[PDB]
């Protein structure tokens, strides 16, 4: 029944339409999933050209209209946005999920059976998981098996040959920010400076930290060989009375008394400094930074005494060059020690034709790294930072996460079998609920078909052979993992290729398109009322 | 333009019922979600029933004042929504024919029906049995009873657990009758992942404000917090204030006076040898500096909802000038001040290892919603028993009692007065009806033996969902708060009291 | 790639849409399936409402504009215009046929393999179906088993009471007008008069011809008793010269001479036979019927020698007529024997208000009947045509074709399981070809599902009691038909309880469903160009 306006998609329609448009989500997101997938470029309004293969890129970069399409992509987003990865998975999981489900409720099955089966999986799922995972020692100076990693998450978004040039420079980032003995890591720290000129095959690691800024004065340091550093954070140019004033000279040349009288709060904070870059190195073996301003006069003052000046900082640069030098994050001047300035060594301001870019190089305790992305153009450059981050956050996660999964869906093509025969001899379900649980195992296959569906060896087939080549070494006992070679077509062990999938990921993907998918399914009206 | 005589009263009635048919298959345990499109952007897909009315523009006057019924029962109880609507939109249904077929008056049907509401109220007291309030394992129960019917029951019992434990940690209470402000005291937070079991109830607050300084404590053992109105930065004044200078030197003599009344202040407070300075507004550079090696971390800008939860989980009474600042406004009784980093978005907390900040994780943003809702029908029927410590047979028992004592009495009442009376014994039955069919079972079935057994054969025996067959209430147990049907009845009566008083309609202000 | 306009599907997108439209046409039917049916009422853009049940009514009247809608519906006509029953059942087996092979072409498979499995298990099914009829002994004259079928084919669009008033009165009509001892029969002969007034459960079965254009002259016979009948075709009223002429008189009353002139003509053909009702009971123990004209003045005297007149009949009554009485269709009156006449029992015209109704009883050798539908109003005398038509084509289907088919989805549900294990130790099919029959097999299970969803009973369940009941008597030994009980929820014997699907029926939809169907998996690309 109704009033006036308001549409609403009712009974098994609105179901029909809700399975409808997330199968539709999934097949176009398809594509760019796994390391074989597809690199779309796609333009919005403007002609901002710009390559992918991330789904959330591809996924946030899009308008969509369709209200299941975004309940779909919002929860897509929200796993991105904690695991950093998988967010393709999901939007295939959802999908492949409610085809899966659409068949029983399609032979009469009450979706709320469906539903039922599926938490009673997904809790087997998440079980099965912290008895699938590999405990990998917290020791961290196994660079070898974290590159492992680096690759793993980078394959599926990277040039290939790039693929080896960023597997260091992120793995080591990861590394000089993480701090050992378990404890935590924030990657804030790790700052991502990014330039035009040279391909981003030419992009670079710094220890240090990298900026734009240089020291706008010519007479200035075009390299500080060697110094101290000031991690300064006071208005050193030009101020006002914070209450309303006004000056007033009755005389000639009072006026010019009063001149210098406006400059002189300066100089005041402004000598507490100079004087520093004496009480210290006052003779040569020197660099001050600066979150704030710095007007002409001063930077004269500074370049006078060969004091390289930097102003305008990247206010989160305060914590980060407090890692890089050691120095205090020097907010006011008056209780300025010589004792806290911070240090590095070669510290060169690289000019680039007018754009500045001061280096922080050789470093006694870095803390904080600048992975310098480099790249011709715009659309690569920004590609080539959703990379880096999609395998940074990625490599940083196996270590917050003391855990890690085999890749080529070796969990999935297991979680599928192992619930397929569970329930035959478990019956620790209930009745008619098996039916919702054997779509869900049946369902998780999305990513190793998927998978191959993208490299091409036909799905069915090459599923077909890990089934086999698994329990080929179950009924000879023994624990082989088995994933799919989307080279061959054949399967082979993702461990030993060096394939991996975080934990937490896989933690944070079933439960979350379940959650999405399950939710759908009980849906049984979609209104549109309220003008 | 205008529409008097049973006309009005037709599309009135009409209109009335049309708005219980929406929400009817979700009142039950297998009740589906609306997902409907509000017009802002995003979306609800949830099937808590004011939740969906409210996103849902009606045009029928009547339809409006139905609409609104789902509102002022959600006000009062947090629970029973769906029910009222269903309820009194039957009521006025179930006058229809005697209203116009047996052409009583309107004035009769209400003198009837607001008599039969009395006598329909004492049975459901009268069924209901109390309940100790302060019993976890009764709360529990009783709690997870209405958690039931809603996509947050495959964690029923985590669900109950952080439900109890918020509503009596922001309870408190009081005589000289128990006051349970849940809205105000158990700010909720929704953190997008993890599972649903990875939420908790912490026992302090959660700010996602990072620290003022980079080189400030990231977590004080037991900080001693300071919490203030006024901002930290140079102040001006209420008044024409301006200077003006001639006097050469001077420049710098005032612009100095601006470092110096940052100092004082960062005197005034770090007086107190404080550890954790949280104000509402902001904080100058300068007082950064002087907080700094004053020693203690400093947090800017903060809600007054989010910073007077903060002083009753660390005792410390926020106020405004410093010069008045006192030493009883300390920072005891609050445990540590983590700054946990989730997913690069930093956090702070202040649990201590009077308000909860229950902090919820699923699977999605979106999901959430569905849980913050959910939760809050649980934590609203808890604070019901925690004022009234009775509770009503569950799967519509209770609506059958009422159902029956009414119907005997109106038969045996004799009078034109009659017919209304007994409507209201006939319109009752809804709810064990619209359970059993949203169960699958067969209506005409089901309640003739429900009713029956009831006619005798003990009154707490209602229908069981998922199964569909009549079980006794006592056995598999699903009492709810006594309050939800008392509002769920009051108010239904009254709105088909009110509608009934319209014989005329008309358009314009 | 392209020109201007034209728009076209294409890859899995067109089949995406060609499975999409089936399926929904399929839903869209299913309702007015099995005798537990839903009637539909369907008004047009004038307000005609008109009731139904049977899929080629729904389908013919309503107004289509899917391509894939059209070929689906096109071969579905194509059905009930041979068979004259099952459209229904046609649309739901192309429909859940590319839905069971949307599921193989989803994983993987080329629908190549999916259309040659088809074409395999087509054949399978059609030798299974002659291994699994019944040869019914040519001997008619077994009213009892074809009143099952009447029946059969009526309750599929009956109301109720009145299948039990039909299920004779359409027997007895098909017979009438059948041959015995082989040889065949043409149902034109079975005139189908239908006239309001009284309800659709007071029509009549008419051993001779019932008519309307009844003798429109006063002095006329209201009831001919016991007499011949003369089968007339020659205009006996006022005519022209082929070739144009024209009158001159030139005299006062050579006018007069020539007004007499005209009609002339007629007499001298009309005396021919009215000396015929002399020549023949000339005096009294008479009715002529003639297909073109009768002008006033000759109904004169037709009227004068009371001899009913009726004019302008249906022209295939002529055929009707000559088997209803005997006597030769005389077309010329020249040659007019006396000995040629029919001969019918009580010949009474029932006047109904204005209209004329001349019935034509008691006969000697009928041959050829007249099944009077009653009726109050237009809508019910609509589809109580459209029940007897869709039931009639049904007995005398039973005959052309000396076999039957026990119903409740007996058959469907037996080739469904033998297909499946057949090939499991057949191999007498090919290579990954063994999913289209598997699908086909599977497909099947349209019927006794949709059978049982529209009664009630869980298809899922009730139908998983046949398969059950089945096997039974075949750990057992024996053969025992087993079927879908719409009442109840379990099984039961279709033979027993008088279930029959016509032997041509089957042969042509399950030959029809594929041939659409397997032909719409191998589309590729949908165009609409050519302005
Ligand atoms: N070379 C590989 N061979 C088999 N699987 C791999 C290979 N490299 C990574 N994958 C698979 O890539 C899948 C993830 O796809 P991806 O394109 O990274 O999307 P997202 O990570 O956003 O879900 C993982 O399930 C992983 O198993
Ligand atoms: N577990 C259950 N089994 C049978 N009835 C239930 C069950 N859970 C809720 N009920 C009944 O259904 C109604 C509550 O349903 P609900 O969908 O929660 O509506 P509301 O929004 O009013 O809470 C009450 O009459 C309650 O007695
Ligand atoms: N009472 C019955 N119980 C089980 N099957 C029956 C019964 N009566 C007829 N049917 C089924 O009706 C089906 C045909 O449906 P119908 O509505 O007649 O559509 P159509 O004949 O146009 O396909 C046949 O397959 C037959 O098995
Ligand atoms: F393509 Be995903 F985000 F790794
Ligand atoms: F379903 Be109700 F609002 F708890
Ligand atoms: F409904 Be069918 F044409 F028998
Ligand atoms: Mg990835
Ligand atoms: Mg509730
Ligand atoms: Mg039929």
């Amino acid at each position: 029944l109704l009033n006036p306006k308001a549409e609403s998609l009712r009974r098994d329609a609105a179901l029909k339409v809700n399975v409808t448009s997330a199968e539709g989500l999934q097949s176009v997101l398809e594509t760019n999933l796994g390391p074989k997938g597809t690199l779309k470029m796609l333009v919005d309004g403007a002609g901002n050209i710009k390559l992918t293969k991330d789904g959330k890129v591809l996924l946030t970069e899009m308008q969509i209209q369709s209200p299941t399409a975004v309940l779909i992509a919002r929860a897509a987003a929200a796993q991105d946005e904690i695991t950093g990865d998988g967010t393709t998975t999901v939007v295939c999981l959802v999908g492949e999920l409610l085809r899966q489900a659409h068949r029983f409720i399609q032979e009469g099955v009450h979706p709320r059976i469906i539903t039922d089966g599926f938490e009673i999986a997904r809790k087997e799922s998440m079980k099965f998981l912290d008895e699938f995972k590999i405990s990998k020692t917290n020791l961290s100076n196994d660079r070898e098996f974290l590159l492992q990693v680096a690759r793993s998450s980078l394959l599926t978004k990277v040039d290939a040959d790039l693929t080896e040039v960023l597997t260091p420079i992120v793995t080591d980032a990861v590394l000089s920010v993480y701090d050992a003995q378990a404890d935590n890591l924030d990657l804030h720290m790790v700052e991502i400076m990014q330039m035009q000129h040279l391909s981003p095959k030419d992009t670079t690691f710094i220890k240090g930290l990298v900026l734009d800024h240089g020291g706008r004065h010519p007479d200035m340091p075009t390299r500080v060989k060697n110094a101290y550093v000031l991690i300064l954070n006071v208005s050193l140019e030009y101020e006002k009375t914070e209450v309303n004033s006004g000056f007033f000279y009755s005389s000639a040349d009072q006026r010019d008394k009063l001149a210098a009288s406006e400059r002189k709060f300066v100089d005041a904070k402004l000598k507490k400094i100079i004087d520093l870059k004496n009480e210290v190195c006052g003779m040569d073996p020197f660099v001050i930074i600066n979150q704030k301003g710095i007007d002409p006069m001063s930077l004269d003052v500074f370049a006078k005494h060969n004091i390289l000046a930097l102003r305008r900082a990247k206010r989160r640069n305060m914590e980060r060059l407090q890692l890089v030098t050691g120095g205090e994050a020097q907010n006011s001047v008056e209780d300025l020690s010589p004792q806290i300035l911070g240090f590095s060594g070669l510290v060169y301001q690289e000019t680039i034709g007018e754009e500045k870019f001061t280096y922080v190089t050789e470093n006694t305790d870095p803390k904080s790294c600048t992975i310098l992305i480099k790249g011709s153009t715009h659309y690569a450059l920004a590609q080539t930072k959703d990379a880096v981050r999609d395998g940074l956050r990625a490599v940083a996660n196996v270590l917050k996460d003391k855990n890690i999964i085999p890749g080529a869906g070796a969990f999935y093509i297991a979680l599928s079998r192992y619930l397929r025969s569970a329930n035959m001899n478990k019956l620790g379900a209930k009745g008619k609920t098996k039916t919702g649980i054997e779509a869900f195992a049946e369902a998780l296959l999305v990513i190793p078909k998927t998978l191959v569906k993208n490299s091409g060896f036909d799905p069915l087939d090459v599923l077909a052979m890990v089934e086999d080549e698994l329990d080929d070494a179950q009924d000879s006992d023994e624990t082989r993992y088995v994933g799919v070679d989307l080279n061959i077509g054949d399967s082979c062990d993702p461990t030993i290729e060096g394939i991996w999938d975080s934990y937490r990921v896989l933690r944070n993907a079933i439960t979350g398109a379940t959650g999405i998918a399950s939710n759908l399914l009980l849906c049984d009206e979609l209104l549109r009322a309220g003008r | 333009e205008r529409t008097t005589g049973r006309q009005a009263q037709i599309s009135n009635i009409t209109a009335a019922k049309a708005v219980a048919d929406v929400i009817r298959t979700c009142l039950g345990p297998k009740a589906m979600l609306k997902m409907l499109l509000d017009p802002m952007g995003g979306l609800v897909l949830t099937n808590d029933g004011h939740a969906i009315l409210r996103e849902i523009d009606v045009a029928h006057p009547a339809a409006k004042s139905m609409l609104e019924l789902s509102r002022t029962q959600d006000e009062e109880v947090g629970d029973g929504t769906t029910t009222v609507i269903i309820l009194a939109g039957e009521i006025l249904a179930q006058c229809a024919p005697y209203l116009i077929e047996k052409n009583i008056h309107p004035v009769i049907i209400i003198q009837a029906l607001k008599k039969a509401l009395t006598d329909a109220l004492e049975v459901i007291k009268q069924v209901s049995k109390p309940v100790d309030v302060e019993n976890d394992a009764a709360m529990k129960k009783l709690i997870q009873a209405s958690i039931g019917t809603k996509y947050v029951i495959h964690w029923s019992e985590k669900m109950c657990e952080l439900a109890l434990d918020a509503v009596k940690t922001v309870r408190k209470d009081l005589g000289q009758n128990f006051e349970i402000d849940i809205k105000r005291y158990v700010r909720v937070e929704k953190i997008p992942g993890g599972d649903v079991l990875d939420s908790r109830v912490l026992k302090g607050v959660l700010l996602n404000k990072d620290v003022v300084h980079p080189k400030m404590s990231r977590h004080i053992e037991n900080p001693r917090v300071v919490l203030l109105d006024c901002p930290l930065e140079y102040k001006k004044g209420e008044s024409q204030t301006n200077i003006e200078i001639e006097k050469e030197e001077d420049w710098n003599r005032i612009l100095q006076i601006e470092e110096e009344q940052v100092q004082l202040m960062c005197e005034q407070i770090l007086a107190v040898r404080p550890t954790l300075v949280i104000t509402e507004k902001g904080v100058s550079d300068l007082a950064q500096h002087y907080l700094l090696k004053g020693g203690c971390s400093v947090l800017r800008r903060v809600k007054k909802s989010d910073n007077n939860r903060i002083a009753r989980v660390t005792g410390a009474t926020i106020v405004n000038r410093v010069e008045d600042l006192k030493e009883s406004d300390v920072g005891t009784n609050c445990g540590l001040f983590k700054v946990e980093m989730i997913g690069d978005e930093y956090f702070s907390f202040l649990d201590n290892c009077k308000a909860c900040t229950i902090m919820l994780r699923g699977g999605s943003k979106d999901i959430l919603n569905e849980i913050d809702r959910n939760l809050q029908d649980a934590m609203a029927v808890a604070r019901n028993v925690m004022l009234s410590p009775s509770l009503s047979p569950g799967g519509g028992a209770t609506e059958m009692a009422v159902s029956v004592k009414l119907a005997e009495k109106a038969k045996q009442l004799e009078g034109i007065q009659q017919w209304p009376y007994q409507a209201v014994a006939d319109a009752m039955e809804c709810i064990p009806r619209t359970l059993i069919q949203n169960a699958g079972g067969d209506p005409i079935r089901l309640l003739s033996q429900l009713r029956a057994k009831h006619a005798q054969g003990n009154f707490t025996t209602g229908i069981d969902g998922d199964k569909g067959k009549i079980v006794d209430m006592v056995s598999y147990g699903i009492w709810e708060p006594e309050v939800i049907k008392q509002q769920s009845v009051k108010t239904a009566i009254e709105s088909a009291c009110l509608l009934l008083r319209v014989d005329d309609i008309v358009s314009g202000v």
